[PDB]
């Protein structure tokens, strides 16, 4: 439970430290203190706060990079004193860590977006967040409404004033002066109305079809 | 072949000795006091400004820096005590700006971020000084730099100290142009509105990123436009990430939230296509043989007692291995070769009042290190200087000049640390701030000033005594203590480590325990700049 | 072939016009006031100090400079108004130091002389700033420098502003070492006692001359030695021309009277074995076609009225010959080529509020001149700057950045003159003090500040109005004039030419009549430094 | 640290869409046609010449190249379609010469071999052009070159096009001398008789190998000697491997059969003592996330329909990872950074008719890449150009000039691919053949010409209409189609990919599927030449 969340949060750092270590090895200078994963600031104790998905509930973990190498994390006014390491049996790596004086070993398989803790007594499932900008939802939020790149005669519109909108469907075909280009629906929401009728022309960066808010 | 064993420096201080106990207690008191103050500074502008900055959806500057750097990596903040009680009644934590050096995408780079919480990100005179110091450090070390602009503009009530002078505001742009000229990269990231201070910066930089809503790039603010041209319009119409991106082209990238801007910045740094290469022999590094905290009991908080330098050197260098150079001659000064974090260094330190012989030894050592391309580190505790009729007859001043010339003409990177009291022209001799050391730090105990207070009080007493005697009413027996007291008090106030660190005479105040770590970081960054030929002026015999 | 006739600039101003009369009267008033003040400064420390300095047999510093230079030659003093009312109650004529450029033995060289009459030759903070400015000028222009030391030491009551900081005292020695490193000559002449300030200077210089009696070279003064080491001895035993010459060897030559030292200095300069060579095409020079004094009636003493630049250019360049470049486009700014005293120059001047087109024209012109190795001269009268919603939409700030980048990256010598009011970021744009121009001068009428007082008063009124409205008690109708008045007054005080010239933001205040002559001298000196390649950073489209 | 995930380009095209089916069918037809033609070319001169060449014991040129290169390695033939129907009735497969780049003994080197089967190895004008193009490629890339001479001499019936002119025959020797001058190696191998064309080549090269019987080195052939000097003697007495080896010394080595010569060549290449070094950061490479053949359905064989470039980029770069630069501004053009086979590249591509903003964006991008030493790749589909009264008012031509200047002054390696129709001055803008790109390829669909046929027909109609109206008999309504038809037909013929590839305007015609592989090979070879400084001319604002 609460300890299990801490165990996974430790695993992210250890994997990140090791991958931080690997790039150091190929580098010219593998001796600088910068390569150290200490995360130490001058006169201040560095703290980073996490968020991990736990089934239905998201939980915020505050990791303070302690001065000695011990690892301090706190979730709902319960603190946990954690120290751990990564060692591999065969080809699979085990996570050995002690939380508040209790230590155990568990397989640590790390996917792209999920955290795996494997143990004799049971298994634990933790999910890493996905940034919204990386989720491509931000990509559709870049443009508020459709814009016509160039002025041209609209041959015909595939969508009526009120019509269902499918992904990939073309709003209309607009051909102009040695160029035909096909305008798509920016968003899957049902059209509020179509701005331009057949045969009309819209300038560069001009609205073409109104869409309901998603 | 490297099988020969080497003698190691340092011994075991007698813990039971009452002197060690006393020195330890003093050093703890100083370190504790420093820690509490640094906490209070890091809180920033105060709870209310933090609440408002959060309310706008922005991320607090400390959070931004933590996300930006390669996670799980050290970061070296500089001059945190800037503006400490410097002004009459205005609280300016950290000089309203956070500057430092960090490793991003595997490449060291300097981060400079405004703190809009503190006084709306106005540029106080100290703020400009701090920022310019950071930029010059980056250029000498040849490091890419990144700006996180959330500033409004220059502080109006003090315009004389900001706008006009050569080293004043605006020199920032000149440095930016020079940096971009010689391939040193520049990156600007915009999170807040800017009025003519953070307006040229994105235009001045090669790359540009601006957040969708909270970012607005505009040369003149809405109140400035309304007051000047008689026309009012919101800064978004002049700024805005989308508005500038579609048409103006000032913004090379268009980010949605603060996190997105940070992530894009990492991508750009990776694409920058730079590779670091070294030009010095490197060896495996091992920890010093003795605990560092013992330095407290060794040093204490009294300038009167003396501590041998070799104890400190043993506490610092790798494996506590050292090779003294010309040990018996000029014993008041110590020089030698050592290795720190696998890098060769030349250590120069002070034990007592300088003499002519010590100056000659230092000059010879400097020539050797410059010839062999070895970095230099200085540990100055100048309790007294070279003064005496016999000394000046043989030109001890001339030998001091030899120190000055050798230090000034040197081209290898130099780092200086003020372990003990610094006074007199020796500050000039042992690579003072004026002599452009790449860095400079002071322990919490050190006091720096031109002269000890007692000396100046005596000198002023004598000159007034002589002239007033010529005036017929000599400096009487009375008023002697009355005249002496203010001089002693004033020199004590000006010599305080916090007082100097309030200005930018030093890069930071560090406890002795962290010393070793800091040095390694500094030297690593300094190695980015390729070493060059060292040319010496006339060596006056 | 050079037979083509060229159109000439300028016309005949209507003398009978009442405006010309009014402008003439104003300009006379300013020039007269300046002349009287300069007289009072040149008197020096006062009659009593002059009487004592004569009593010792020394020659007053002005006399020394007159004897030293090649007789019947012009001499160009700099920043005479240093320390003008700068301190609270201490009269410091000329900053207690006289610096300038002159021709000695046929070679230009910079002369720096202490003024022991003024406050015993103590180094006030302004004194250090003035001296360092002179040294940097000499190094950029690559000129030999000569010191005439009669100084005691740093001003004790202000030690924070003198000793510690990077650009503070002691940097002098660093510059001296660098100069001697790259073959730029150094000469030191000693006429008075020196205590650790003028003690390293002779040791730091390659050549040395000291007068027999009045000269004493000693690192520590008799009171300093007595107070520090508990031992008292006269400075002659530590100093002395004979004492140092026979045994110490600090003095390379031994002179009897002041005249003898000057004569020996001439001999050394001749033996220096340097020859000046030019790398620019030269032509015969002729006087401008119009009298210079007409500028008074043209310009006046009001910033509101406007005068066309071409009138001034006709009053300056040789033969009043000019070739405007891209005249019709970007008319608010003027660029072109001309010749002054047989040297080619590129003139850039302001007529009105800058716009985007003017910035583009200036950038193109700068590239041309840099490519062809032509010096540049700037005449800035920035009554207003580029502010407007439409202007910022098309990135007028971006075009301003193009100005900044081109100016900063340029390597040809640059000279700037502030003919009219300077405000805003345009100061940065048109080669301000921060952008390292080789020289900078201001006419007696010009006012410089970041912003006009009225603008700042309006802006402060609006921001207080908005925030206090958010506070529930808005900036009332009352207090509007009460708040505005102090801002206007303060900006007027800080914009005064004497106020800026009290500090070293400018190299001097010159009447318009002398303008032409000064420029020629400056350019001639600037030609000593060989021209170099100009490299430009990224040109943001 | 390289743990940040990056967005990937490209999507999944709808296979079921009838448009995809149609485009796929067209692209297959073109690729099949190309393949059949290339087969027929590779057969060479014909069965009878092959029978005779075998009868002499020689190995056919294709066999020779296969044996020579390091076995199991790719080989990149160039301009295979040279001379495709170029002459009136003479079949000249491959221009009677085979040229390419290959890896021999671990070192890249250019192989140039005659084809004695085709027309006795006579040099047609196209043959000289092809060979010279190969040599210039080798010199720019700084690669060793190897010749396999089996040529007779210049084609007599066309002597004007071969002998006299500057770029004509004989320039080969000049390039050879320059190559050997700057340490670029030269190797010549002789398998057949040579008459003054392959006679200087062995003498011109540093190393020489000649087969025992079939090889004869002689400046004048037996018929030439008999006709000129009236004396007849077999070429063996003038040539011969043994005869030249024992006495003349022209042959540095003496081989028995063809295989022996090849083996000796490998030995010499190994002894050449050269090592390749890179100067760019390298990373592991991974395949693109999408199949390449989809490009067919994406592109089709009609110039009218438009395809987004990013689809193609996703099909090419490593991992389909891309970072667009200034995406929203100047959307008609695409720029960004990517990595191909572990090498950094800067991609520039066209989506539509250029405008002023796109030109500015391209100029800024070019400056960045040149500053950071990043190779550049161009994907031009210029359906239309920048023409319009409003466009020319704001100097859209001037912005086009900015494109031209930036591209021309660039020094980093540049590669260009003509994915779509190329017309107008944009060819000059996007690194056309004239602008010396290191390589250039065209897809089977692309059409290149100065203008579309319809445009020229309309323009000619108007000019004839205007002038004939001035002549009183205007261009009538009749003859309009009669005049238009020939222009359209002629422009279609001249725009065909085979037509251009018949000449040497392009380095080869490649199907889209192989695209990625070819690029990697090219860039690897281009990295042999060390990168240099890039200097830019005047940037007209
Ligand atoms: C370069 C020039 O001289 S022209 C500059 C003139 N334009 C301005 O800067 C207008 C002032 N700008 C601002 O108000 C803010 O800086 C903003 C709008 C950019 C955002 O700052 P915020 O973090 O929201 O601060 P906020 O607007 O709440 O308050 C402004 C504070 O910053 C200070 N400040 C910021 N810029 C300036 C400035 N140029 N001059 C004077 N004070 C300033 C004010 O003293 C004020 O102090 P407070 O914290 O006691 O209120
Ligand atoms: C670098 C250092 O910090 S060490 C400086 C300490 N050494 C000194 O200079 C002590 C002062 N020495 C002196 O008295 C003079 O400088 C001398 C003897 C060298 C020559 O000075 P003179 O031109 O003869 O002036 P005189 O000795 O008559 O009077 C000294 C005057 O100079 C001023 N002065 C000179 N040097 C200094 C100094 N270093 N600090 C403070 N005041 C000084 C005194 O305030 C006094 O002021 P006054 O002009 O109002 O009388
Ligand atoms: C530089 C000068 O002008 S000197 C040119 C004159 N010298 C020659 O080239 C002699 C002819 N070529 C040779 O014999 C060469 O030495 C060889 C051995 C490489 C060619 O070997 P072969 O194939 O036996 O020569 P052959 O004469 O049969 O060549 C075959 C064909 O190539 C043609 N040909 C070859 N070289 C040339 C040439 N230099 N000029 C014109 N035609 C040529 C011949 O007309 C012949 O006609 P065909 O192709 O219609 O049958
Ligand atoms: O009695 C207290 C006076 C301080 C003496 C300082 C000593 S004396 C010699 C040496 N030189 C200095 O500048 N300081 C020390
Ligand atoms: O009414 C007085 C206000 C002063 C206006 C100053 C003008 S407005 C446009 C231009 N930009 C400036 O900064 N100043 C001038």
């Amino acid at each position: 439970a609460k300890e299990s969340l801490c165990q996974a949060a430790l695993g992210l750092i250890l994997k990140e430290k090791a991958m931080t270590d690997t790039f150091t090895l190929q580098a010219h200078d593998q001796f600088s203190p910068f390569s150290s994963s200490s995360g130490r600031r001058l006169n201040i104790s560095y703290t980073r706060n996490m968020t991990l998905k736990d089934g239905k509930n998201n939980v915020a973990i505050a990791v303070t990079y302690n001065h000695d190498g011990s690892y301090s994390m706190q979730i709902e006014d319960k603190t946990f004193q954690v120290l751990g390491n990564l060692y591999s049996e065969g080809d699979c790596t085990y996570l050995k860590c002690s939380v508040n004086g209790v230590a155990s070993k568990a397989k640590l398989i790390i996917l792209e977006n999920t955290i795996y803790l494997f143990s004799k007594e049971g298994s634990i499932e933790i999910d890493i967040p996905v940034p919204k900008y990386l989720s491509s939802v931000s990509s559709q939020e870049t443009q508020g409404g459709p814009l016509a790149p160039m002025t041209g005669t609209i041959e015909k519109v595939f969508v009526k004033a009120g019509d269902k909108v499918k992904a990939g469907d073309s709003l209309m075909v607009m051909i102009a002066m040695k160029m035909e280009h096909t305008i798509k629906s920016p968003k899957d929401g049902t059209v509020k109305k179509v701005f331009y009728r057949e045969g009309a022309q819209a300038n560069r960066h001009t609205p073409l079809v109104e869409f309901e808010e998603e | 072949y490297h099988g020969d064993s080497v003698a190691s420096l340092g011994t075991q201080p007698d813990l039971g000795s009452a002197l060690y106990q006393e020195n330890y207690k003093q050093m703890k008191a100083l370190v504790n006091q420093l820690h509490e103050r640094v906490e209070h500074i890091k809180l920033g502008g105060g709870e209310k400004a933090r609440a408002l900055h959060i309310s706008r959806g922005k991320l607090l500057p400390r959070e931004r820096i933590d996300n930006l750097i390669d996670p799980g990596s050290p970061f070296l903040e500089l001059s945190q005590f800037a503006g400490y009680q410097l002004y009459d009644n205005e609280e300016v934590p950290g000089g309203g700006i956070i500057t430092g050096i960090g490793r991003v995408s595997g490449v060291e780079c300097m981060i400079i971020a405004n703190d809009a919480t503190v006084k709306g990100g106005a540029y106080y005179p100290v703020t400009v000084k701090k920022q310019l110091r950071a930029q010059e450090i980056a250029m000498q070390n040849r490091l890419p730099c990144i700006y996180l602009v959330d500033s409004g503009g220059a502080y109006l009530p003090r315009q004389a100290d900001v706008f006009p002078d050569r080293d004043h505001f605006g020199r920032t742009f000149y440095n930016q142009a020079i940096m971009s000229s010689k391939n040193i990269a520049q990156i600007a990231v915009v999170m807040g509105s800017c009025t003519a201070g953070g307006a040229y910066v994105p235009a001045m930089a090669d790359e540009n990123i601006i957040v969708r809503k909270q970012g607005t790039i505009f040369l003149a603010g809405p109140p400035l436009v309304k007051a000047a041209t008689g026309e009012e319009v919101s800064a978004e119409d002049l700024g805005g990430a989308d508005l500038h991106c579609r048409k103006s082209g000032v913004s090379d990238h268009w980010a949605l939230d603060d996190h997105h801007a940070l992530h894009l910045t990492r991508k750009v740094v990776r694409n920058l296509n730079y590779q670091k290469k070294l030009d010095v022999t490197i060896e495996p590094s091992e920890e010093p043989l003795f605990p560092a905290d013992e330095l407290y009991g060794i040093v204490g908080a009294n300038l009167k007692r003396s501590f041998d330098v070799r104890e400190v050197i043993a506490r610092i260098v790798d494996g506590s291995r050292f090779t003294e150079f010309k040990a018996f001659y000029g014993d008041t000064l110590v020089t030698g070769f050592a290795r720190i974090f696998g890098y060769p260094v030349g250590i120069v330190g002070n034990n007592g009042v300088l003499f002519s012989e010590s100056a000659k030894k230092g000059t010879h050592f400097v020539q050797l290190c410059c010839q062999r391309n070895i970095p230099l580190l200085f540990l100055q505790n100048i309790t007294g200087f070279m003064v005496g009729r016999e000394y000046e007859a043989e030109g001890i001043a001339k030998d001091g000049a030899k120190m000055v010339a050798a230090v000034a003409c040197a081209q290898v990177p130099k780092i200086t640390l003020i372990i003990g009291g610094s006074y007199g022209a020796g500050n000039y001799g042992m690579c003072g701030r004026a002599y452009s050391p790449r860095f400079l730090y002071i322990w919490p105990n050190a006091r720096i000033s031109v002269m000890g207070g007692e000396q100046a009080a005596n000198v002023l007493a004598t000159i007034t005594k002589d002239q007033r005697a010529r005036e017929g009413k000599q400096f009487s027996s009375a008023d002697e203590a009355a005249l002496k007291e203010p001089i002693i008090k004033k020199f004590e106030e000006e010599g305080n480590p916090y007082y100097s660190s309030a200005r930018v005479w030093d890069d930071g105040i560090i406890d002795p325990a962290d010393t070793r770590l800091v040095l390694g970081l500094s030297f690593s960054a300094a190695l980015n700049a390729p070493i060059e030929k060292t040319d010496f002026g006339i060596f006056r015999m």
